[PDB]
């Protein structure tokens, strides 16, 4: 249990007072016969460590329109923010999740920390839309369907078959 | 009679579908001589080596920010397109224009088709059939 | 004998007048075979489909800031030029260079003329007849 | 049988030596019909006027910062290359792509050779034989 | 007539003094028996509203080399600037009026507030110069002149006729 | 009525035929006997000037999503385009009309050729809104209302008065 | 007791009204000593010369060409129905995403009853984070 | 087993031949009598799907100095490339993995498709180095060591304690 | 009486001579209290530590590559025939048209008879508007 | 005696340790009057409100996208094992070669024994020249 | 004197002809009997090296408004260009020579290949002018004139002295 | 010899004291009967002119990692910096000397004040490397060597000859 020096005001003896734990602060210092009085941190304030503050640190962190509370102001921790759904964090900003264009598909959806991840559509697959969730899907397989090939596909348009063979 | 063709940008050229571009084949500077057309493709009927070409006019405002413009073959012998000639441009480097030209000789058989694609199609700007076009002639 | 031609950038190529560019027709890589020339225009004397082409080299310092490079037909049947093939570039995006190439097949009759224009002409940089040129051949 | 050729970008295309680019001549879209090849040059064996062309795909990250892409003739009658058709581009204006296309008709004699150079070669990006290529046909 | 509170210095009575009108300021406050003495604003100063300043606001506005006085310092108004002829106002700067290139013409000349306005030359008209006043003018009409067409015109060069027909 | 030279296709003497007027073209050239025969332009085609074309010019101009026909195709003219309401023409593009931020107001509204023009609100005036129409208005005059001043105004806020 | 104050960026700082910014006056680092506050204005209770200052942290994604940001300190007096500009910066800092900071300090004479406020046009470019990046203060000299 | 139309080269009636499977191509088309004959792909060539090609497709894909074969040429597929260790794929380029500067730490390591992800070190934690692997570690806990505080820590420096 | 001063941008501010900027000293917001002025220099009459400060508003159209602007506060003493640099910024703010603002503050010891001036190279990039955007002041601490 | 200090950029200023910057405290323009110093921290010996300030001169060649520079003044107290942020700027000034300057001033209350330090992340972008371009000071108000 | 292979146009045996020197070309190839005949280059043409060209190379180089002929066309060389006075060569362009702003002076003047070089004026020196020639001069020495100091100098202003 | 006014502290007479020369400062002012005592500047300080400082100016100039001392701190002059070898001075920075690409050659090597100077290789010469010292060198001359030409050269590759003729 860590300590801070003090002095009885009546006598003058050195004291070794106890510090206050996370979630509290020093409301009254120790005396010869009573220990340090630790107060609970009042709303909107905090202390996250063992400490001897005469007042708690303020929850100073503000969340923008594009952010929500990853953590609330609590007596043991400041508030903290992450980006809302639809957005990710680049360089202190919350940017919109990119869409993958036609010809390319999502390999990882975007998160609060990470942007949409796109590769170009590998052979035999396609994406025809700009989308931030559409993945490269496999071409209509005319031979598996027993049908005749009408127009071959590409990375951005599905293969077309006839309706017979 | 040596096959040749020149198709021009048209009102209906951008379908927004991921497919090839469509073109005008008959009016104005557009024409077909010994080649056919079908939902955006030149269709070859006389086998031979062809110089093929295309130019697309591009434009926008600011900036996925790379543009591919390419010519692609279809054959009914294989269920996927073959890439023939391709460019990547990133010209958004407020307003901007840039033009992409492709030309090259390829061997085409009767029944094979060539088409043009641009990704993202959104960036193609039509004006009058002179800035975006697609053509070929046998050599 | 199949008409063909290739004209090169020349000292007198930029007249500053709003007119077409002029070119060299005889010396160095320049030549005329079954086509004629006149104050900057190729003049057709055998009717047919021609692949026409031009490349201009552009350059400057900093930046009305859009450049058109185009090939244009004149016929004496109508008192205005017809646009054939055109590009807009805005490449000033200190020093800069950019090249514009145009090619395409058009039908030309005996007596029709083709010319090249650039607006603003000021931005064309001549060096040696290899960076800006204008040519054609029948196909 | 009309000479024609189309050579494609290949694995060995950038030698880093200051010399011309090398190319594929046989596989895929590459072919030779009435022309020969030799350490990067098309070699002419039938004299005539040829439309020659090349496209190189360029790319990099940031920025001596001017790129020349050119087609050049060799004749054994003179101990230096002749420039035929050339472009300067400064497209670095993080990632970037740009494509350069050159085409033009020149007269070539039996024994003359044409090659392609890019300075700086470092900036050429190969992908699959469709973005950088070199070809010709007689006209 | 608006008022400001005051107090006679001899007696101590509350007073309701009159404010001074635009072009003046309070030189002497009112008293029990005399009204407020309004002074005229001295050169280089002003008051634009009813007021009780003990001194006029200064004409603080400065005009750059590219500006002239839209309004002079006057006792009722600060100085104010607009751009000189040849220039217009964009974003606190005075920029030079653009020229329209060859192939394009002036539809509105530039003003202090507005830049030159250009369209591209419509069919049958032209402009051959870079100019900030030249408009798209109509082509020489060879048929109206009874003469033979020599070279057709374009958006940037006039049509040419021969001298006969 | 202007004219053009023609050889007769079998006789080969210079004839001097009449051209065809705007809205028409040469269906059949003149001969020994008969005047030039002029057909009218088919749909989607035009001739604006006197001519001897064997086929009308094609109405080749295309209007984009942000454009409308300022002139339709017609026998005597091509189509032309201008920007739709909300946009103006800058470098061959239709950009959106600007908003004037707070502390500045509209002097000239946007049009098809011109952007919204703005200025700082001069003394005694305000605009509290980003807007592409809202102009610099004058401050509430507390004195001309028989009221005292509460909080002074600025280029972006109205002056306030008390009861 | 020499007057001083330091007011910090807060959740309600950006009203969007076209009025001046609001600030925290009591919590964390914010304080008033011999100055008062009212609706975003510091309110002078002791006549004299003050160094006033303000910093605002700006940032965004690209520019809207309206791409000039003004930051300024303005005085209000009850004797004249308009504000007086004191100290002002123009920045066009966006020359993808960007951050810039604007500082202003200087000495002015202020009478009791006069007020000072801080305006940024366009307000939407101010980025609040934690009270340490945008702020407004003064002390008597 | 799908099929394609063919005319016999001398008889000229429609025959219905079988296609060739992935990894093969048509060495010789079917006739009156015999089934389609399918050869295997020569080296450096492929057919990924059922087909009637007279020649396999060429393995045309090239890997650059900063790429390795994610799939080799094979009879049934082209070559494919991914970035080497140290680089990630951004716009068809292999860029170097980022370092997280001091005051910030690694949450997700770089991979062939994704850049190093970073964040500010939250309270009670630190990173004193630019590094593409080093993460936000917690401050030395002076109290949980029976030591007094010397100098407090920050997002970029460890808290120090005394004897 | 604690010395203080605040001098404002004025019509004659930019001499073009290569000398220091000139300022207004009496009108509008400009004032001297226990400091004097001479040819653009503040002139110290009471020895001690001063916080000096200056802001200049810069702006232009494009850069001339000479594209670095220095803004600085410089001391003159009669004991040495050269100026001493005190506080200096370099900005290259033009990275069409642009605005940036440069602020400088700090404490220095000054003897009676010493002077402080403000230099901007290149002077032509300073934009005067109304006395609130470029300025020069000090007060004793 | 009213406390004041002004510390200047010096050869050892940039430790690279992730710690705060170091400064000159005795030579040329640097001075301490009623403040102390220790390992880059100003150390308060007299409780009260201080205006603290810092300028750092930044510069480089291009950006590394890590392209945001933070400059800040931070407080240390012996009662809590973490630093408290006081005043902070973010700049992304590199929008070839560039220079920008960041200033910070404001008033804070400081007790005896508390300390203030200056941090720049990333430290490598600070350019020292002569002690006049990067600096750190304070005085009591 | 080097040589080239030639077939006789009717006999067809390998002959070994002499090349033509710089400034000339092959008017007529060698034969059975006679040496190669070399003509001189017509105007506007050249051959710089030994050769067997049937036509001289064209002097194809063009100098622009801001360039002058550093070498004229000649029988043995093409034209070449350098920048005019006032400009220097940077990236194949002729840019204007820089001015050194006040507080800095010229150390090396501009030339056709190099821009004006500048530096900050060191202590004891000045330049009060933007100029592409004016250098850092030393301050007036008040002491070496028997005068007292009036106002001290700077990198951009001369020191002043009194009577 | 320049002077500064003073006053004897005992009597009160005006004095005309001598200033101190470069490399010194006033340690003691003059008196009625002794001249001014000039002290030598202590290490890390200087005075470069005649002067009456009570202390020398500090050598405040710092040299970055890319710089070395053009001049040392000396009693008559501050320290001063130039760029190290490999680097030159542009706009207060020390930049790396450019390399000339293939097809171009060094006409002047780079110095502390000046960047590498390149022209494009003139006809009959070449450079095949990016180098900051390689100059345009002349092509292998096959006719001077008596050998047959194999492949002609260019601005970026040397001419090749066979090994015979
Ligand atoms: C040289 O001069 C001759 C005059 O001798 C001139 O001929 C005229 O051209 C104009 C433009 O083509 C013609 O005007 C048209 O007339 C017809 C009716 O005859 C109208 O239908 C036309 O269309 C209008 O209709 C739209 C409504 O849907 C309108 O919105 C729009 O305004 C259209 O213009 C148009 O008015 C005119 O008929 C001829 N005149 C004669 C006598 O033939 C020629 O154009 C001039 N040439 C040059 C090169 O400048
Ligand atoms: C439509 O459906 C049919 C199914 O009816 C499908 O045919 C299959 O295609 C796949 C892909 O070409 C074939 O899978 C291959 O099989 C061979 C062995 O027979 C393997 O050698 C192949 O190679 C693998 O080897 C590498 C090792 O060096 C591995 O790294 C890599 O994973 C390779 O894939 C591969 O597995 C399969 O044989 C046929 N199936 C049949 C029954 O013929 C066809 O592809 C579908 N078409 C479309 C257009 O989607
Ligand atoms: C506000 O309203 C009052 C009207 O009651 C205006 O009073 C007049 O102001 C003009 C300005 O030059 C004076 O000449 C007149 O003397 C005023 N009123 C009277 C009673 O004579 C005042 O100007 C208005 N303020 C404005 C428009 O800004
Ligand atoms: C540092 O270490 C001490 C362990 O000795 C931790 O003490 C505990 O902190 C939690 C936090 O909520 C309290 O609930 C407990 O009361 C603490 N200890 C005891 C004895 O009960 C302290 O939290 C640690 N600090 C950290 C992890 O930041
Ligand atoms: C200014 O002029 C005087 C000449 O009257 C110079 O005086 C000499 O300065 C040098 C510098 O090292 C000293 O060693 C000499 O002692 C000086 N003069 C005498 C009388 O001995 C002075 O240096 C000049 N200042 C300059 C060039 O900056
Ligand atoms: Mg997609
Ligand atoms: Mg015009
Ligand atoms: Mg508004
Ligand atoms: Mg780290
Ligand atoms: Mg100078
Ligand atoms: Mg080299």
């Amino acid at each position: 249990t860590p300590t801070y020096p003090w002095r009885d005001a009546e006598t003058g003896e050195r004291l070794v007072c106890a510090q206050c734990p996370p979630g509290t602060f020093v409301q009254r210092p120790c005396r010869r016969d009573s220990p340090t009085t630790c107060g609970p941190c009042p709303p909107r304030h905090y202390t996250q460590f063992w400490n001897y503050l005469e007042r708690c640190r303020y929850c100073n962190v503000l969340c923008g329109e594009r952010e929500e509370e990853a953590r609330a102001c609590h007596a043991t921790h400041n508030r903290a923010c992450r980006c809302r759904t639809g957005f990710f964090a680049h360089a202190g900003f919350c940017l919109e999740h990119a869409s993958c264009p036609p010809g390319a598909g999502v390999i990882a959806p975007g998160t609060p920390s990470q942007n949409t991840q796109c590769q170009p559509c590998p052979p035999g697959t396609f994406s025809a839309s700009s989308s931030s969730s559409e993945q490269c899907q496999p071409h209509r397989n005319c031979t598996a369907l027993g049908l005749a090939l009408n127009v071959p596909g590409s990375s951005s348009h599905d293969t077309l078959c006839t309706s017979t063979g | 009679v040596n096959p040749a063709a020149h198709l021009t940008g048209a009102n209906s050229s951008l379908t927004g579908s991921g497919g090839p571009l469509l073109w005008e084949t008959q009016l104005g500077l557009a024409f077909l001589r010994g080649l056919s057309y079908h939902d955006g493709a030149l269709v070859v009927t006389k086998a031979g080596y062809y110089y093929i070409y295309s130019k697309v006019q591009l434009g926008g405002v600011g900036c996925a920010s790379t543009i591919t413009h390419g010519l692609y073959k279809r054959t009914p012998r294989y269920p996927e397109e073959l890439e023939l000639l391709v460019s990547q441009q990133s010209p958004c480097g407020s307003n901007w224009f840039d033009s992409s030209f492709l030309g090259g000789v390829v061997h085409l058989e009767a029944g094979e088709e060539v088409v043009v694609r641009v990704l993202d199609e959104r960036l193609v700007r039509l004006r009058d059939g002179t800035r975006s076009y697609f053509g070929a002639f046998m050599v």
